[PDB]
Formats: C-alpha cells, sequence, structure tokens
C-alpha cells in the first residue's frame, strides 16, 4: 500500500486487500458448525462493505471501475442472503409455530417465500452482470455462471424442501460429473452442486415440509459453497477488447402530436 | 432504562444457550417473552440437539417470577381474540389503570386494539409525524416492561400483524425506540427486513424533522 | 401575571392571614385534579402544591417538613388523607407512593377506628391489585433506603391496626351492618378475637413474603408469630354470613408464599396439600431451589401415601417428568419416586 502514489490505485489497492481479509475470514467455516457459520459471514460482510467503500471511492470517469464494482455488490448481496436463510433456518427453532395454526409454520413459510425471492433477484441480477460483461474473457464469464448456478442450487433447493416438493420433477439424474472442468474453483463448485443436489433428492418426499432435516440440509449446503474460497479472473483486474458505442443521434425537445 | 445488549442479541441469532444461561439477569428479562416462547411449546425441530437446547433453556428461565405471568397470557385462546380484531378492523373500515386492573385476555384486546388504531392512522395518513397518539407507555413497567413483553407475544401469536408494519407504527409511539429494539430482539430473523421497511420512508433528513 | 399571582398568594397563605375559609377553597381547586385520571393534571397539581409550600431523601423534605408545620394542619388533615388514599391507586410513579406510604404512616388519623380501617382497606388494595407497583418499591435488584423505610412504614400500619384490633372487646357493637359482606370474624389458637377484612389479610401475608427489613425486625418477628406460630395451629376465621370455612389461604397466595426465603412461611403453607395443588405449584416458575426441594420431598411423600390418585389428577405426565428431570439437573433433592411414577408410563424411545 505504501509504494502507490494516486489515489484511485491506493482505494484500488487498499480494496482489493479488504476483500482478501473478508476471503480470508470465509477460511474459518468448519463443518455442522452454524454458529461460527453465521459468525464469519457477519465478519466478512463488515470487511467486504469497508472494502466496497474504498473501491467505490476508486471510481473515476478514466477506466470507471463497473464491473468490479457489481460484482462486489452481487458477492455482498450473496452473502447477506446466506446470513438471513441461516437466521430462518435458526428461527425454525427460535419462533415456534403459533397456537393459531403447510401453513403451520407460517412465518418460516412467510421467511423462505422472502429466501427464495431474495435468490431468485440474486441469479437475474447476477444474468444481467453476464449480459453487461461482453468485453470479459471466457473465464470471467464461466465465474459469474457458477456464482448464478450458487444462487440457483440454493433457490430449487429452498423450493422443493420446503415450498413444493410434489412440484419437484426433477430430472438431475445423469452425466453432471462427467463435465470436462477447465479449474479448479469450477471443478469444486461443480462437486458441491452435485452434492448438494444429490441430497436434496434424498430428502425430496422423506420428512414432514418443515422439518429440522431440511434447514440442516439447506445450511450445510450453504456452508459448503461458502467453504471453496472465491476465485477472482482477468476482467476484474485486467479488461480487454473494450468496446463501446457512441450512439449520436438527431435530437427539452418538444414536437407536434399530428406529425 | 436498559437496552438488550448486542452479545444477547447475536446469542440469539446463533442459538446458543451456554451463553444465554452465562447472560445477565436484566438481559434475560428484556429477552424473556422468546424464552418463554421457546420451551413450553411445540418441540418444531423433532430433534433430540433441540430437546437438549430446550432443557437448558428451561433450567436457564426456570429462575425468576415474570414467565409465570409470561405464560398466564400464553393460555388465553387466540382464535377469540383473532375474531375480535379482525371484526374491529373491518368494522372501522385511564389506560393505564385499566391495564393494572385486567386480566390476561383483556390486556390483551385493549392493546391490540390500540395498536390497530395506530397502525391504521399511520397506513393512512402520509406520515407527517404523529408525535404520540397514545398514553399508555410510561415510566412505570405497568406501562414499559409487561406492556412490551405482551407487544412481543402479540406479534408472536396473532402472526396477521406483519413485523414491518408493527415497526413503522412504533416509531411514533413515544418512547417506541426500546420497544422496537426489544421486538426485533425477540424476533432476530427480522433484522433485515424491519431495516429496509423503515429505511424507505423520507429521502433526505426532512430538515432535522421530529 | 401568573408567576406575580403565585407570588402574591404565596404571602397570603404562608402568613397569619390563612384562615380555614381561603385555605381550603384554595386547596380544594387543586386537590380534585390528584384524583382524575388525566397524568398530566395530576402532575401540574402536585408540581403547584409543591411551588405554594415551597442526608436521606432530601429532595422530598417538601412532604415531610414543610406540609406538615402548618397551623391549619390538623382541619385539612383528613381531606388530606382521603384524597391521597383515593388517588394512591390513580398515580403510578414509585417515588411518589414512597412518599405518600411515609406520611400516611407518620400523620394517621389514629384517633378514629373508621378512618384507620379505610386506610387499612386502601393499602391492601394497592398491595393486592397493584403488583407491578409492589414490585418497584422492593425490586431485589436495586434494594435501597427508600425501599427498606417504605417496607418498614407498612409493617408499623399493620402492626398498630392488629393491636388496636386485638383492644376489641367481646359482646361490643362491632357487629353491625357492615358495608363490605367479606368482613370476616378471626379467632386465634391461643383464644384471641377479632374482625378483619380478608383483603388485609392477604396483604399483611404479602408484605411478610417480601424478607425481612435490614434496619428493624422486631415488627417483622412479631408479626409473623402472631400470624404463624411454631408447632401450634394457626389462626382460623369464619364467615359471619354463613359460618363457613373461610378461604384464608388461596392458591395464588399460597404459590406467591412459596416463593419468599422464609423457611416458616413455605413450612406452614405447604402442610396439608392436596396434589392438584401440588402440580400446580411444581408446574410454577421462579421458586428458590430449597423450596422446590420441598416441594420434591411432599411429592414424595405423597407418592408413598396415595399414589392411585395422583395418577387420575396429572393431565399430562410428559411435562410432568421433563419439569422433575430439568429441577434434578439443577440440583433439587428429592423426587425421584415420584420422577419413578411419570417413567412408569414411559417405555424406552428412540435413540439418536
Amino acid at each position: 500500500l505504501t509504494q502507490v502514489a494516486s489515489e484511485h490505485f491506493y482505494f484500488w489497492l487498499n480494496s482489493l486487500k479488504e476483500f482478501s481479509h473478508a476471503e480470508q475470514c470465509l477460511t474459518g467455516l468448519q463443518e455442522e458448525n452454524y454458529s461460527s457459520a453465521l459468525s464469519c459471514i457477519a465478519e466478512s460482510l463488515k470487511f467486504y462493505h469497508k472494502g466496497i467503500a474504498s473501491l467505490t471511492a476508486a471510481s473515476t470517469p478514466l477506466n470507471p471501475l463497473s464491473f468490479q464494482c457489481e460484482f462486489v455488490k452481487l458477492r455482498i448481496d450473496l452473502l447477506q442472503a446466506f446470513s438471513q436463510l441461516i437466521c430462518t433456518c435458526n428461527s425454525l427453532k427460535t419462533s415456534p409455530p403459533p397456537a393459531i395454526a403447510l401453513q403451520r409454520c407460517g412465518r418460516i413459510s412467510n421467511q423462505m417465500k422472502q429466501s427464495m425471492e431474495e435468490f431468485r433477484s440474486l441469479a437475474s441480477r447476477y444474468g444481467d452482470l453476464y449480459q453487461a460483461s461482453f468485453d470479459a474473457d471466457s473465464a470471467t464469464l464461466r465465474n459469474v455462471e457458477l456464482q448464478q448456478q450458487s444462487c440457483l442450487l440454493i433457490s430449487h433447493a429452498i423450493e422443493a424442501l420446503i415450498l413444493d416438493p410434489e412440484s419437484a420433477s426433477f430430472q438431475e439424474y445423469g452425466s453432471t460429473g462427467t463435465a470436462h472442468a477447465d479449474s479448479e474453483y469450477e471443478r469444486r463448485m461443480m462437486s458441491v452442486y452435485n452434492h448438494v443436489l444429490e441430497e436434496v433428492e434424498s430428502l425430496n418426499r422423506k420428512y414432514t415440509p418443515v422439518s429440522y432435516m431440511h434447514t440442516a440440509c439447506l445450511c450445510n449446503a450453504i456452508i459448503a459453497l461458502l467453504k471453496v474460497p472465491l476465485s477472482f479472473q482477468r476482467y476484474f483486474f485486467q479488461k480487454l477488447q473494450s468496446t463501446s458505442i457512441k450512439l449520436a443521434l438527431s435530437p427539452p425537445i418538444a414536437v407536434q402530436n399530428n406529425q | 432504562l436498559q437496552f438488550v445488549s448486542p452479545f444477547a442479541f447475536e446469542a440469539m441469532q446463533k442459538v446458543d444457550v451456554v451463553c444465554l444461561a452465562s447472560l445477565s439477569d436484566p438481559e434475560l428479562r428484556l429477552l424473556l417473552p422468546c424464552l418463554v416462547r421457546m420451551a413450553l411449546c411445540a418441540p418444531a425441530d423433532q430433534s433430540q440437539s433441540w430437546a437438549q437446547d430446550k432443557k437448558l433453556i428451561l433450567r436457564l428461565l426456570s429462575g425468576v417470577e415474570a414467565v409465570n405471568s409470561i405464560v398466564a397470557l400464553l393460555s388465553v385462546d387466540f382464535h377469540a381474540l383473532e375474531q375480535d380484531a379482525s371484526k374491529e378492523q373491518q368494522l372501522r373500515h385511564g389506560l393505564t389503570l385499566e391495564f393494572e386492573h385486567s386480566d390476561s385476555p383483556r390486556r390483551l384486546r385493549l392493546v391490540l386494539s390500540e395498536l390497530l388504531a395506530i397502525m391504521n392512522k399511520v397506513s393512512e395518513s402520509n406520515g407527517e409525524f404523529f408525535f404520540k397518539s397514545s398514553e399508555l407507555f410510561e415510566s412505570p413497567v405497568y406501562l414499559e416492561e409487561a406492556a412490551d413483553v405482551l407487544c412481543i407475544l402479540q406479534a408472536e401469536l396473532p402472526s396477521l400483524l406483519p413485523i414491518v408494519d408493527v415497526a413503522e407504527a412504533l416509531l411514533h409511539v413515544r418512547n417506541g425506540a426500546w420497544f422496537l429494539c426489544l421486538l426485533v430482539a425477540n424476533v432476530p430473523d427480522s433484522f433485515n427486513e424491519v431495516c429496509r421497511g423503515l429505511i424507505k420512508n423520507g429521502e433526505r433528513q426532512d430538515e432535522e424533522s421530529l | 401575571k401568573q408567576r406575580q399571582l403565585l407570588g402574591r398568594l404565596q404571602d397570603l397563605l404562608l402568613g397569619p392571614k390563612a384562615d380555614e375559609q381561603t385555605t381550603c377553597e384554595v386547596l380544594d381547586y387543586f386537590l380534585r385534579r390528584l384524583g382524575s385520571s388525566q397524568v398530566a393534571s395530576r402532575v401540574l397539581a402536585m408540581k403547584g402544591l409543591s411551588l405554594v409550600l415551597s442526608d436521606v431523601l432530601q429532595g422530598y423534605q417538601w412532604l415531610l417538613r414543610d406540609l406538615p408545620r402548618l397551623p391549619l394542619f390538623d382541619s385539612v388533615r383528613s381531606t388530606t388523607a382521603l384524597a391521597l388514599q383515593q388517588a394512591i391507586h390513580m398515580e403510578t410513579d414509585p417515588q411518589t407512593i414512597s412518599a405518600y406510604l411515609i406520611y400516611l404512616s407518620q400523620h394517621t388519623p389514629v384517633e378514629e377506628q373508621a378512618q384507620h380501617s379505610d386506610l387499612a382497606l386502601d393499602v391492601a388494595r394497592l398491595v393486592v391489585e397493584r403488583s407491578t407497583i409492589m414490585s418497584h418499591l422492593f425490586s431485589k435488584l436495586s434494594p435501597s433506603a427508600a425501599s427498606d423505610a417504605v417496607l418498614s412504614a407498612l409493617l408499623s400500619i399493620f402492626s398498630r391496626y392488629v393491636r388496636r384490633m386485638r383492644q376489641s372487646k367481646e359482646g361490643e357493637e362491632v357487629y353491625s351492618w357492615s358495608e363490605s359482606q367479606d368482613q370476616v370474624f378471626l379467632r386465634w389458637s391461643s383464644g384471641e378475637t377479632a374482625t378483619m377484612h380478608i383483603l388485609v389479610v392477604h396483604a399483611m401475608v404479602i408484605l411478610l413474603t417480601l424478607g425481612p427489613p435490614r434496619a428493624d425486625d422486631s415488627e417483622f418477628q412479631a408479626l409473623l408469630d402472631i400470624w404463624f406460630p411454631e408447632e401450634k395451629p394457626l389462626p382460623t376465621a369464619f364467615l359471619v354470613d354463613t359460618s363457613e370455612e373461610a378461604l384464608l389461604l388461596p392458591d395464588w397466595l399460597k404459590l406467591r408464599m412459596i416463593r419468599s426465603e422464609v423457611l416458616r412461611l413455605v413450612d406452614a403453607a405447604l402442610q396439608d396439600l392436596e396434589p392438584q395443588q401440588l402440580l400446580l405449584f411444581v408446574q410454577s416458575f421462579g421458586i428458590p431451589v430449597s423450596s422446590m426441594s420441598k416441594l420434591l420431598q411432599f411429592l414424595d411423600q405423597a407418592v408413598a401415601h396415595d399414589p392411585q390418585t395422583l395418577e387420575q389428577n396429572i393431565m399430562d405426565k410428559n411435562y410432568m417428568a421433563h419439569l422433575v428431570e430439568v429441577q434434578h439437573e439443577r440440583g433439587a433433592s428429592g423426587g425421584q419416586t415420584f420422577h419413578s411414577l411419570l417413567t412408569a408410563s414411559l417405555p424406552p424411545r428412540r435413540d439418536s
């Protein structure tokens, strides 16, 4: 940090340092411990927020860090979604069903609806980032696709376990594991995807819709996804094939309605 | 005047009971409704680990007397209260002395009616800083501590009241920030949704308005 | 304008010019607002009274020293006592309640039996009906000198009340068209007699449950020995209207008095307890560990004596089994036989 001389470069290096610290916080996860998992997620959210403040301070008209800002925002939102989902899994035992009362666990049902909505929106925003990142290389696109696939995996797990296991006529049985992965991170992500998918199928009908096993498997999937470290790619640091559109036109303006 | 410590809220978010046992008595009193609702109710999880945790919770909260009043508040049938609240809401479309002299169901009825009235007043209006629409939240615990516990129970059992609208209503209460804090503490998963609901009102600083 | 008028009135009242008519009218023009349900009205009335009037409890000397030192104090003392007795149930601040209690203790119209009975009745309503304020006045979290002072004052009031009732002779005209049907004739084991209000009895026993005051305990011990002698039958009262067994110790009061740390109270209460009441009591919370152990011991004795009826009275043995298990985990002694009976209809279940 001391060697640098400019402002935006200093903020960029500081933001990278904070993101690295936040991800090193993610490495403290251990299997089946959910309290420590939520603690680590919260600490990483703190470091990510500091990092994104520094990063959005680094943006300038020359080379505005658009992809980095959006990618970090989506990472923060995904981690926040995981934190809220862990909070709901804890709320299953923290907020017992009302004596008035699969609508028995009304609060849990509504919270899972909100979680599904949030993860669907996150997947849509990751797709929007994918479409916007036209300049990016193949590796960056595959990484963003993996993030979107993680979001869709959590959403589908929520759906199958809670909202409608009857509607879960999934044909996931196939040659998914035989895919040629081009990176260690991608291969680990696909492996955890396959493991979570086969875990969901075994619990499709074996328990009541708001069983403790559903939340257990769900948060196990969350900590399993978060166990592997986030990997950045080329377009985060080095941008190539920079193409834009001037988009001139022929125009505070008014015109006759007849014409 | 006291506020729930951050350690206690983190403990309830993490649902670990040993540190809850290690927690001090006033914080336990603050968080008492959720703890009472935890044990002596349906198992929900039906897991032996949660059974041991419930055993520890029951051991923890046995050493205080207010839980007797809380269980008395829980024993009241909520079907009649649900019908009364719905009928009052459809029809619409001293308080502390009565509070002291009322039993559990009448307490629930009167405070729920007041909360529904304040919610409707806030929703109908444009949120033009309704300073104080009630005077049943005074310093003595008869209007402050038992009232807050009862409000937590009301937010729990008749779930028709969403946490966000209750949160919006509580802002207009004279001493409503404390009620909001303890209510969010008793429902740990609700933090970000109530924050989202509150943040969506007021663009600028309102010229430092009340 | 208002301040100058108030200052002129101050001179017109504090000096010798004060007389019965002016003082009574001025006081009545503000005393009526004390009983008003409006909190602001009573606050303004009390503040105006303090303005007109003017180390331990230095901020309350206006009621202890200034207000009694009035030439016309005796004339309006009954009116002041009545006004405070009406406003004691309306007003809510614990410290103001403490000040009112101390003033009533010092400035009671003791000479008239009716006024003493009415004051005792109102204090009993405070003790019984108002529980949260009672919790504030004797908060175990932060015991204070004021709490001990008001506890001693209440003990003194009740002790002098029972002492005055002891002086009552047999065959007097006390038996008349009593305005309350709750009046009950109390007869002690040692042959003493008195007529009392059951609410005042409840208040007296509740005051004992709070424990001994740190400064003085002679009044507390005297009242305790009068009401609960050792190895002797306790006093019993019979309803004058029907001569039936008066419920001097209802279930809620018994449950409250188990919570008290005094061993004599809990030992006296536990005697001759039915299985349903025993189950209801052990279901409750907030009971100390030693008292819990005594509850379990009495449960064991009941199981050894009449086990067959205990089975029929239990709504759900699962909750009771869990409760005795967690109490044993807490370290409470006894209940092993009761736990064994509960586990009889609880065969082994699936492990994990």
